[PDB]
C-alpha cells in the first residue's frame, strides 16, 4: 500500500513545521499553541499565506485535494500538545459567488459575504459504537467522512443497535451566505449557499454581519446541491487623498452638488443626504444602553421634483443600499419572514430589506400608499433599530441599523 | 388465432377495394376510398376517413353491427387490414420504422350524451356531443417502444403500453436469464400525439337543479389541437378504463378515447349555401 | 479584434511587427506624421467641383455620392487643374508615406529592389470622396491610405459591422492586387453609412508597364485593374458587358436551393439528394452556365416561360 | 472517399454515423473544413475564430450552417437528421484544430462545444409535432421565467463500502438513472457512495420559453416549452429578452404525465429586415412628407381623428433614454391617454398596436388586478418552491404596453402604475423575495369619463399625479356635423364589401388602395428607428422651449386650468425626439421642434373646459401656425 508511506511524511511535516516557523524572533505558531491550553480552547489559527514561504510542496498538496490533508492536521497538532480543530485564514483574492463553476469542486475557496440567518445547533456523530442483539459483539466504528452533512449511507455490518451513551459527538450548524449586492449586476436577483460549521465554528457570527468565510466547494446527494464546509471565519495613496480633501473647507459645497446632478436646485435638500450618509456616533452607554446614531430624513412634496431619481442615486453613491417601494414590500419584505423547509421539515428564518442592508440606507418610495400591518414593524426599528419577532416559537432579535 | 377476428380483417380489406360511390355531376363510378389513399401520399397523412354509412350498405350492415358493438377488440384488426391495402397502393407510406396509421370514423348515426354512458357499453363504439372546457398540451406517447437487455443484447421490437410502463419478463435469447434488467430504445420506439380534452354538457341542455358532468377524452392521432375551449364538437370513439398508476382495491376511472372530433360550429363562402341544403331532406 | 498602435519614427525593429499584422487586422492604423495643421486646412480647395468627365474631377453617378479624381502632372494629354491648390501641396508630401510604408512591408518580404520600380514614374492620382446634402466597392489601387475616424466597417470574423473611432489617426486599407501578389495575404473592407461626409481618399497605382510576379504576364496591373474602375461609357458594350459578367449573383442562390427543399422533404430521384449527385450538380451547373457566356460573347440573365394551364 | 458516404447502408441514420469506419471519414473531413474554407474576400473565416478561442480562454465555437453546406453535402444532411451522433463527433475535431495552432490548451479547458446559428428552416412552439424529434430545430420567442444555476452530473464515480474502491466512470444521463447492481472488487448489492472529489459537474438551468406576443394569432393562447442550457450557456437568457433558442427538440417520459391524465436541449443561443429592404427606407424618409404619410397610414381602419393618430404614432417610436453620471434615468417612453366619449373607435387603437409593435402586452382593467399587471410570488405545484410569475408591466420590456378600461380599476393597482412611470422599476419584496425588477414601455390606455364645462380632474375618476405622469392627453369629444357623417357611413360599408393566382392578386390590389404606404413596410420601418438610429438634441432653440412653457403656466393659474408642473416640458423633447425617428435623422431640427409643441398644447387646450378652450386658442395661435 503506497498510500500508508506516503500519510507519515505529511503528519511528520506538519509537526516540524510548527517547531521551526518563526517571525521577527518570535514562535507564533508555538505561543499560540501553548496560550490555548490554559484557556482550554481546541483551535489553531493557521495562516494560509504562512504556508507558502515555507514549502510549495505542501501549500499545493493541500489546495488540490484538502480533503485528505485537513485530517491529517488535526492528528499533527494533537501530537504536539501531546481533538484540534484547523482555522484556515486566506489573504488572497476574493472569488465572488457568481465564479463557482465546476473546476473549484473540492478546492479551497475563499467567499465574502453577509450571513442571511442561523440555523440550531445539530450533533453529528464521530465515534458511534454499535452492538448485535445476538452474540452482543461491541465495535466501534470511527466514522471519517469530512466531506458529508448528513448521515450518507451508514455503515452498518442488519442486527446491530448504535450505543447513544458510549459514542461521541460534535456540534454542527447551518448558515446561509448571500453575496455581497455591489457586485451582483442590475436586473438580477442574489443567490444564496448553505454552509456548514463544526466544533467552536457554531454560534460565532450574527445574521447581519458581513464577514469573511474560507471553506472548501463540494457538492452532495439530495443535479445535486452545492454546499461548502466552513473552515475558519475571520493603501498608502489613497489614504493622503482623503486627508487632503477633508482639508478642504469648500468640501460641504463639493459634495452637495455632486450627488444627483439631474436636479436642479434645492440646495436644502441635497445638503441633506450628505449629514445622511455619513450618519453620526453610534454611542454604547456602561449600563446597556445603545443610542440611535443613524438619521432619518422623509421626503414629501408634490409629484414631479424628480422623487425617485433622487432615491435611486442615494443607492448607486451608498456602498449598502436596498431599494424597496411601499405596496410591493409586505411583512415577508421589510422585515425578517419564517418560511418551512419542504425537505427537512424545519423553520428557517430568511432576511428581508431592512435586514440584508444592516449599516447602510434604505431607499423606500410611496410611503403614504402603504398598509397598517406594516407600519408597526417600521417604527420598532426606527427607535430601539431592533427587529423583534416572535412567531412559530422562534424569538430572535435581530440588528436593524439602518 | 382469433376465428371471429380475422373473419373481420379479411372483409375490411375487400370493403376498402370495392366500394365506390357514383358521382351525379359526372356519372363516373369513382372510388371514394381508392382515391382517399392515394391523396395521403402526397399530404404524407396517417389518418383515414371511413364512412359508417357506407358501411352499413353493404353486406346488408353485417359488417358495421360487428364493428359498432366491439371496437376495442377488432381494433388491432382494423389497423392490420388497412396497412395491408395501402402496401399493396403506395407502399412508400411505410417507411418514416413503419408508420402508425389510425382509422377514424365520421357521420355516426346515434348520438349518446354523457348521462347515458354505462358500463354495458364499455368497448362499442359511440359518439358524445358536448363542449369542451379544458385543454391539455401535445405531448407524445409511448406506444409501440423496444426494449434492450444488458445480458443478451436483444432488441425486443414490437412492445405494446397498456396506458403503464410495461416491461418484458423473458429475453428471446434462450442463454439468458434476466427478468429486470431492460434498457428503452428510443431511436426503434413509435411515439403517438396524444392529448387530454376535458369536455363538459352542452350549453342548450339546461334542465333542473343537477351538477355538471366533466369526461375526460383522450385525442390520438391528427385529432390534436382539434377541440378548442368553447365550441361544442362532436366526439367519436370508445370507452376505455384507465386505471390508477398512482395507487399501484384498484380504482377505476371512466374515459372516452376518441379518434375522430367534428366541429359543429365550424360547419368559399359560396359553399356554404349548398352544404346546408343538401344536409336536409 | 486588436487595433495595435505603434509610432512611425521608430521604424526609420518595427518591421517583422507590421509583417505579422496585415495577416489577421490587415486594415492599419496609423496616426502623427509630417502634416498636422495642414491636413485641417485642405478644405478650401475641396468645395470645387467645376471638372467635366476625362478620367477627373467630379464623378456624378446616379445620386448623392461622387468621387473628385485628379490626374497626375506628368501625364500628357490627361490634366485638367482648377482651384485646388492645397491639394496638389499634399501629392508631393504623402509621396514619402507610400515609399516608407514599403520599407515596412515589401522590404521584409525577399528584398527591397523591386518596391523602388512600383514607386518611381509617379503615375497615381488621388480621389476625394465627396457627398451631397453606399454599395460596397472594392478598392482599385494596391495600398489605399486616407485620413478620416469611422466610414470604415468589416463586411474579428463574424461577418458584423465594426465601426472603431481613432481621433488623431490615420486608417490604412489594403488593395485587391495585392493579395496576389502575396499568394493571398490580405483582406478587404469596405464602408458604411454614417453622418460625417467628410472624407480625404488617396490611392496609389502601380505604373503601366510591370510584370506582376508569374501569373501575371498576360494580364498587367494596367489591364486588371481597369476593370473595377471602369464600371460606373467609353467604351459602353465593354462596361455593361462587365456589369453582367458577375455570374455569382445568380449561381450562388443554387447552391442553397436544393439544400433548404431536400430538408423539409427528409427532383427526379426518389433517394432524398444524395451528397455524391449534390456535389456533382453543383460543379454542373457551373459548368452549364459557362457556355452560356461563351456561346454569346448583352444578356441580362433572361427569365424561362412558365408552364401555363391548358384551356 | 466523399461519394462512398453518401450511399447509406444502413437501416437508420444513426447506425451509419456510429459506424467506425463511417466516423473516421466524417471527422477527417470536418478537419480540413474548419481550415480551408475562405470567404468571398480570400481570407479563412474559420481560421481566425480558432485564434480568438484561446484568448479569451472560451470553450463556444460558433460554426455558419449555411457556410457547411455550400462547400459539403454530407456533413451538412447528417447533422439534421442526427444532431446527437453528429455533434459527438464534431466536438473532438473542434478540440483537435485548437491543438495545432496552441498545444497548451487542454490544461484550461478539455471539451470544447459547437454553437450552431443561422438555421435555413424557422419553427415556432405550436407547429412542434411527432416529425421533428431527434432534429436541430430554430425556435425563436420570448423569456419568461428560469431558475438557478444548478451543478448537474455527468461524471459519477461510486464508492464501494465493502472494500473501499472506486467504481466508475459513468456516463449520467439527463433522462435515466445508474443503477449499479453487482460489483467489480467484492460482488455484492450494498449501497454505493457517491465521491465528491472525482465527478465532473457541469451547469444546469431550465428556463421557459414562451411564444412573441406579435406571432400568435388573435383568438388563441400561446404556447410554452423547458428549454435546457448545459455548459456555459447558463446566465444568458434574461427573463424578459427575446432569443433564438437554436437546440434539439427531444422528449421524456414522465410518471405523472401518464396518471394525471417536450424538452428541447438548446446547443446555441442568439439575442434578438435585408440589404434590400434598408435601401428603400432612405428613399421613402428622403421626401418632405415622411411625416404626414405616416400619420395617414396609422389605423387605417379608422376614418378621420387626425389628433388622435400623431399621439400612437409618436409613443412607438419613443425617445431616447440616457443616464444622468450613473445617477438618475430620464425616460423616453412616451405616455398616451386616451380619453373621451365611446363609440369613436377608442378600442379598436388598442388592436392596432397589438398587431404592429415588436412587443405589445394587451391587458384590461377589470380582470388584471394587483399581480395581473406586476409581477407576483407563486407557489410551484412541482417543486413546491416561491417562483416568480411575471406579468403585463413585466412581459412587456422595451416595448407597448395597452391597458383598456383604466377608469374602472382599484385603488391597489392604480398605485403600482405611478410608480413604473417614474423610476421604470417595480419592486416587489413578498415572501422574503425582495427583487427590483424593469418595467420599460409606453403605456397607453383608454379610460371613459364627457361634459364639456368639467375640466379633466372631474370628468375622468382619476387623481393630479396619475393624470401628471401621462405625456399626450387625447380628448375625443362626439359633435354633431351632417358632413362628418357622410364621409364616415361610406368609408363602413366600403370596407365591407370586399371583406387561385388571380383571386388573391385581386385582394391584396384592393387592401393596399384602400389604406394610401402597406402595412408590411410600416411594421419594419418603426423597429428600424428604435435600435440604431438614436436623435440627438444638438443645436436647438433652447429660448424658444422657455418661452412656451412660461406663457403655459401662466394661462393656467389665471384661468384655474390644469397645473403645468416640470413633467410637461420633458415630454415636449420626446416627441421631437420621435418626430426625428420618423425621417431617419440624427439630429432634432426647427422643424420637428414646432410639431412637438402643437401636440401638446392642442392636447391641452382640448382637455379644459369650452371658455378656456376658446381663450388659450387665440394666445398660443402663435406658436401652432409655424413660418
Amino acid at each position: 500500500s503506497p498510500n500508508d508511506d506516503d500519510n507519515t511524511e505529511i503528519i511528520k511535516s506538519f509537526k516540524n513545521f510548527i517547531l521551526e516557523f518563526r517571525l521577527d524572533s518570535q514562535f507564533i505558531y508555538r505561543d499560540q499553541l501553548r496560550n490555548n491550553i490554559l484557556v482550554k480552547n481546541y483551535s489553531l489559527t493557521v495562516n494560509m499565506e504562512h504556508l507558502i514561504g515555507y514549502n510549495e510542496d505542501i501549500y499545493k498538496k493541500l489546495s488540490d485535494e484538502p480533503s485528505d490533508i485537513i485530517p491529517l492536521f488535526e492528528t499533527a497538532i494533537t501530537q504536539v500538545a501531546k481533538t484540534f480543530q484547523l482555522i484556515l485564514n486566506s489573504n488572497a483574492n476574493q472569488i465572488p459567488l457568481r465564479d463557482l463553476d465546476s473546476e473549484h469542486v473540492s478546492k479551497i475557496v475563499r467567499l465574502s459575504g453577509i450571513i442571511i440567518s442561523t440555523s440550531v445547533l445539530s450533533s453529528r456523530a464521530t465515534y458511534l459504537s454499535i452492538m448485535c442483539r445476538n452474540c452482543r459483539h461491541t465495535t466501534s466504528i470511527t466514522i471519517n467522512n469530512f466531506n458529508s452533512i448528513t448521515g450518507n449511507t451508514v455503515s452498518l455490518p442488519d442486527p446491530y443497535i448504535i450505543i447513544h451513551e458510549s459514542s461521541k459527538f460534535i456540534d454542527q450548524q447551518f448558515l446561509k451566505l448571500q453575496e455581497i449586492p455591489e457586485l451582483v449586476p442590475v436586473g438580477e436577483m442574489p443567490r444564496n449557499l448553505t454552509m456548514t460549521c463544526d466544533r467552536y465554528l457554531t454560534n460565532k457570527v450574527i445574521p447581519g454581519t458581513r464577514v469573511t468565510i474560507v471553506g472548501i466547494y463540494s457538492i452532495y446527494n439530495s443535479i445535486r446541491t452545492p454546499y461548502i464546509k466552513i473552515l475558519g471565519i475571520q493603501t498608502e495613496e489613497e489614504e493622503e487623498e482623503f486627508l487632503q480633501l477633508s482639508r478642504n473647507p469648500k468640501l460641504y459645497e463639493i459634495l452637495t452638488n455632486s450627488i444627483a446632478p439631474s436636479i436642479f436646485g434645492n440646495e436644502d435638500i441635497k445638503k441633506a443626504i450628505v449629514c445622511l450618509l455619513m450618519g453620526g456616533s453610534k454611542k454604547i452607554l456602561p449600563d446597556g444602553m445603545r443610542l440611535r446614531g443613524d438619521i432619518n430624513v422623509l421626503l414629501l412634496g408634490d409629484p414631479g421634483t424628480a422623487k425617485s431619481q433622487l432615491l435611486k442615486f442615494v443607492e448607486k453613491v451608498s456602498p449598502i443600499a436596498v431599494y424597496t417601494s411601499g405596496k410591493g414590500s409586505s411583512a415577508a419584505g421589510l422585515t425578517a419572514s419564517v418560511q418551512r423547509d419542504p425537505m427537512t421539515r424545519e423553520f428557517y428564518l430568511e432576511g428581508g430589506a431592512m435586514v440584508l442592508a444592516d449599516g447602510g440606507v434604505v431607499c423606500i418610495d410611496e410611503f403614504d400608499k402603504m398598509r397598517d400591518e406594516d407600519r408597526v414593524a417600521i417604527h420598532e426599528a426606527m427607535e430601539q433599530q431592533t427587529i423583534s419577532i416572535a412567531k412559530a416559537g422562534i424569538t430572535t432579535v435581530l440588528n436593524s441599523r439602518t | 388465432d382469433d376465428v371471429t377476428g380475422e373473419k373481420v380483417r379479411e372483409a375490411f380489406e375487400q370493403f376498402l377495394e370495392d366500394f365506390s360511390v357514383q358521382s351525379t355531376d359526372t356519372g363516373e363510378v369513382e372510388k371514394v376510398y381508392r382515391a382517399q389513399i392515394e391523396f395521403m401520399k402526397i399530404y404524407d397523412l396517417n389518418t383515414i376517413y371511413i364512412d359508417y354509412q357506407h358501411l352499413s350498405m353493404r353486406e346488408n350492415g353485417a359488417l358495421a353491427m360487428a364493428i359498432s358493438e366491439q371496437y376495442y377488440r377488432f381494433l388491432p384488426f382494423l389497423q392490420k387490414g388497412l396497412r395491408r391495402v395501402v402496401r399493396k397502393y403506395a407502399p412508400e407510406l411505410l417507411n418514416t420504422t413503419e408508420r402508425v396509421f389510425q382509422i377514424s370514423f365520421f357521420n355516426l348515426p346515434t348520438v349518446h350524451r354523457i348521462r347515458d354512458i354505462r358500463s354495458e357499453k364499455i368497448g362499442s363504439l359511440l359518439s358524445i356531443s358536448g363542449t369542451v372546457t379544458r385543454t391539455s398540451e401535445v405531448r407524445p406517447e409511448l406506444y409501440k417502444a423496444s426494449f434492450t437487455c444488458d445480458m443478451c443484447r436483444a432488441i425486443v421490437d414490437n412492445v405494446e403500453q397498456s396506458f403503464k410502463y410495461t416491461e418484458p419478463t423473458f429475453c428471446p435469447n434462450p442463454s439468458c436469464e434476466n427478468r429486470a434488467f431492460w434498457t428503452l430504445n428510443v431511436t426503434r420506439s413509435r411515439f403517438l400525439d396524444w392529448q387530454k380534452v376535458r369536455i363538459q354538457e352542452n350549453a342548450n341542455e339546461i334542465p333542473t337543479g343537477s351538477m355538471p358532468r366533466t369526461l375526460d377524452v383522450i385525442l390520438r392521432g391528427d385529432s390534436v389541437e382539434r377541440a378548442k375551449p368553447g365550441d361544442r364538437c362532436k366526439f367519436t370513439g370508445v370507452e376505455i378504463v384507465v386505471p390508477d398508476v398512482t395507487q399501484l382495491d384498484l380504482t377505476y376511472k371512466i374515459s372516452f378515447l376518441a379518434c375522430h372530433v367534428i366541429s359543429i360550429g365550424s360547419n368559399d363562402n359560396e359553399r356554404d349555401q349548398e352544404v346546408f341544403l343538401n344536409s336536409l331532406s | 479584434l486588436r487595433v495595435p498602435v505603434i509610432d512611425l519614427n521608430r521604424v526609420s525593429q518595427l518591421l517583422p511587427v507590421v509583417r505579422a499584422i496585415l495577416l489577421q487586422h490587415d486594415t492599419f492604423l496609423l496616426k502623427n506624421y509630417a502634416n498636422k495643421a495642414v491636413l485641417d486646412a485642405l478644405l478650401a480647395g475641396l468645395t470645387t467641383k467645376d471638372l467635366p468627365d476625362t478620367s477627373q474631377g467630379f464623378d456624378a453617378n446616379f445620386v448623392w455620392l461622387e468621387q473628385y479624381i485628379f490626374d497626375t502632372d506628368p501625364q500628357l494629354r490627361f490634366d485638367r487643374k482648377c482651384r485646388n491648390e492645397s491639394l496638389c501641396s499634399i501629392y508631393s508630401r504623402l509621396f514619402k508615406l507610400g515609399l516608407f510604408f514599403a520599407q515596412l512591408c515589401v522590404k521584409s518580404v525577399v528584398s527591397s529592389a523591386e518596391l523602388q520600380d512600383c514607386i518611381s514614374t509617379s503615375h497615381y492620382a488621388t480621389k476625394l470622396t465627396r457627398y451631397f446634402n453606399y454599395v460596397t466597392f472594392l478598392p482599385t489601387g494596391v495600398l489605399t491610405i486616407f485620413p478620416c475616424a469611422k466610414a470604415i466597417r468589416y463586411k474579428t470574423t463574424d461577418n458584423s459591422w465594426v465601426s472603431i473611432d481613432e481621433p488623431d489617426c490615420l486608417l490604412f486599407h489594403t488593395g485587391t492586387l495585392l493579395a496576389r501578389w502575396s499568394q493571398g495575404m490580405h483582406t478587404t473592407s469596405p464602408l458604411q453609412i454614417d453622418p460625417r461626409a467628410n472624407i480625404v481618399s488617396l490611392t496609389i497605382w502601380p505604373p503601366l508597364t510591370t510584370p506582376i510576379s508569374s501569373k501575371g504576364e498576360g494580364t498587367i496591373a494596367n489591364h486588371l485593374l481597369e476593370q473595377q474602375i471602369k464600371a460606373f461609357y467609353y467604351p459602353r458594350e465593354l462596361s455593361i458587358l462587365r456589369l453582367q459578367d458577375a455570374m455569382k449573383f445568380v449561381k450562388e442562390l443554387f447552391t442553397v436551393c436544393e439544400t433548404v427543399l431536400s430538408l423539409n422533404a427528409l427532383l427526379p430521384k426518389r433517394d432524398n439528394l444524395t451528397t455524391l449527385t449534390n456535389k456533382s450538380r453543383t460543379l454542373a451547373f457551373v459548368e452549364r452556365a459557362e457556355s452560356w457566356y461563351q456561346q454569346v460573347i448583352s444578356s441580362n440573365s433572361k427569365t424561362v416561360l412558365s408552364s401555363k394551364v391548358q384551356t | 472517399t466523399l461519394e462512398s458516404l453518401s450511399n447509406v447502408k444502413a437501416n437508420s441514420y444513426s447506425e451509419w454515423i456510429t459506424q467506425p469506419n463511417v466516423s473516421r471519414t466524417i471527422a477527417r473531413e470536418l478537419k480540413s473544413f474548419l481550415l480551408e474554407y475562405t470567404d468571398e474576400t480570400g481570407r479563412s473565416v474559420y481560421g481566425a475564430r480558432i485564434r480568438t478561442l484561446g484568448e479569451m480562454n472560451s470553450e463556444s465555437l460558433e460554426v455558419n450552417y449555411r457556410h457547411l453546406a455550400e462547400s459539403k453535402a454530407i456533413l451538412a444532411l447528417f447533422l439534421a437528421k442526427c444532431p446527437e451522433e453528429m455533434l459527438k463527433i464534431f466536438d473532438l475535431v473542434a478540440m483537435e484544430a485548437t491543438e495545432l495552432h496552441y498545444p497548451d490548451y487542454a490544461r484550461i479547458h478539455s471539451e470544447i462545444h459547437v454553437r450552431i446559428s443561422d438555421f435555413p428552416t424557422i419553427y415556432s412552439l405550436r407547429e412542434l409535432r411527432e416529425s421533428n424529434l431527434s432534429s436541430l430545430v430554430r425556435v425563436t420567442g420570448v423569456v419568461t421565467r428560469r431558475t438557478g444555476v444548478f451543478p448537474q452530473l455527468k461524471y459519477v464515480k461510486f464508492n464501494c463500502l465493502k472494500c473501499g474502491s472506486i467504481l466508475g466512470p459513468f456516463f449520467q444521463d439527463s433522462n435515466e438513472e445508474i443503477r449499479i447492481s453487482f460489483c467489480t472488487n467484492c460482488k455484492s448489492k450494498g449501497p454505493f457512495r457517491v465521491n465528491g472529489e472525482k465527478t465532473v459537474y457541469r451547469n444546469y438551468q431550465r428556463v421557459t420559453l414562451q411564444e412573441a406576443p406579435g406571432t400568435v394569432p388573435p383568438g388563441r393562447l400561446p404556447r410554452h416549452r423547458e428549454v435546457i442550457l448545459l455548459a456555459d450557456l447558463v446566465d444568458v437568457s434574461k427573463p424578459g429578452e427575446e432569443v433564438e433558442v437554436t437546440g434539439i427538440y427531444k422528449n421524456n417520459y414522465d410518471g405523472n404525465l401518464n396518471a394525471k391524465n417536450t424538452i428541447i436541449e438548446a446547443n446555441s443561443i442568439k439575442r434578438r429586415w435585408t440589404e434590400e429592404e434598408e435601401r428603400e427606407f432612405r428613399k421613402i424618409s428622403r421626401d418632405r412628407g415622411i411625416i404626414d404619410k405616416i400619420i395617414s397610414s396609422m389605423a387605417p381602419s379608422i376614418y378621420g381623428h387626425r389628433d388622435i393618430k400623431t399621439a400612437v404614432a409618436c409613443s412607438l417610436f419613443g425617445g431616447v433614454p440616457k443616464n444622468v453620471n450613473g445617477k438618475h434615468s430620464i425616460r423616453g417612453d412616451i405616455n398616451v391617454l386616451l380619453l373621451g366619449d365611446p363609440g369613436t373607435a377608442k378600442s379598436q387603437i388598442l388592436k392596432y398596436v397589438e398587431k404592429t409593435a415588436h412587443r405589445a402586452v394587451f391587458a384590461t382593467g377589470q380582470g388584471a388586478s394587483a399581480v395581473g399587471l406586476t409581477a407576483s410570488v407563486r407557489k410551484d405545484p412541482i417543486t413546491k418552491e416561491w417562483t416568480l410569475e411575471g406579468g403585463a408591466l413585466v412581459l412587456a420590456d422595451k416595448g407597448v404596453c395597452l391597458i383598456d378600461e383604466f377608469d374602472k380599476m382599484n385603488d391597489q393597482d392604480r398605485t403600482s402604475i405611478h410608480e413604473a412611470m417614474e423610476q421604470q422599476s417595480i419592486s416587489i419584496s413578498k415572501a422574503g423575495i425582495v427583487t427590483t425588477l424593469q418595467a420599460r414601455c409606453s403605456i397607453i390606455a383608454a379610460a371613459n369619463p364627457y361634459n364639456s364645462t368639467l375640466p379633466l380632474a372631474q370628468n375622468v375618476s382619476l387623481t393630479e399625479p396619475i393624470l401628471s405622469r401621462f405625456d399626450i392627453l387625447c380628448v375625443v369629444r362626439d359633435l354633431v356635423d351632417e358632413e362628418a357623417d357622410e364621409r364616415l357611413a361610406t368609408f363602413v360599408v366600403d370596407s365591407h364589401v370586399r371583406s387561385q393566382l388571380n383571386a388573391r392578386q385581386r385582394r391584396l390590389q384592393r387592401q393596399r388602395k384602400k389604406e394610401e404606404i402597406p402595412q408590411e413596410l410600416l411594421m419594419k420601418y418603426i423597429h428600424y428607428a428604435r435600435t440604431k438610429i438614436y436623435p440627438k438634441l444638438h443645436q436647438m432653440d433652447m429660448d424658444k422651449v422657455s418661452r412656451v412653457y412660461a406663457d403655459l403656466r401662466r394661462e393656467s393659474i389665471s384661468t384655474g386650468s390644469f397645473p403645468i408642473t416640470v413633467r410637461h416640458l420633458e415630454s415636449i423633447l420626446r416627441i421631437a425626439e420621435s418626430f426625428a425617428k420618423m425621417r431617419l435623422s440624427e439630429f432634432v431640427s426647427s422643424y420637428d421642434l414646432d410639431r412637438a409643441i402643437k401636440v401638446v398644447v392642442d392636447s391641452f387646450v382640448d382637455a379644459q373646459k369650452v371658455s378656456v378652450r376658446r381663450q388659450l386658442r387665440r394666445s398660443f395661435a402663435i406658436y401652432t401656425l409655424g413660418h
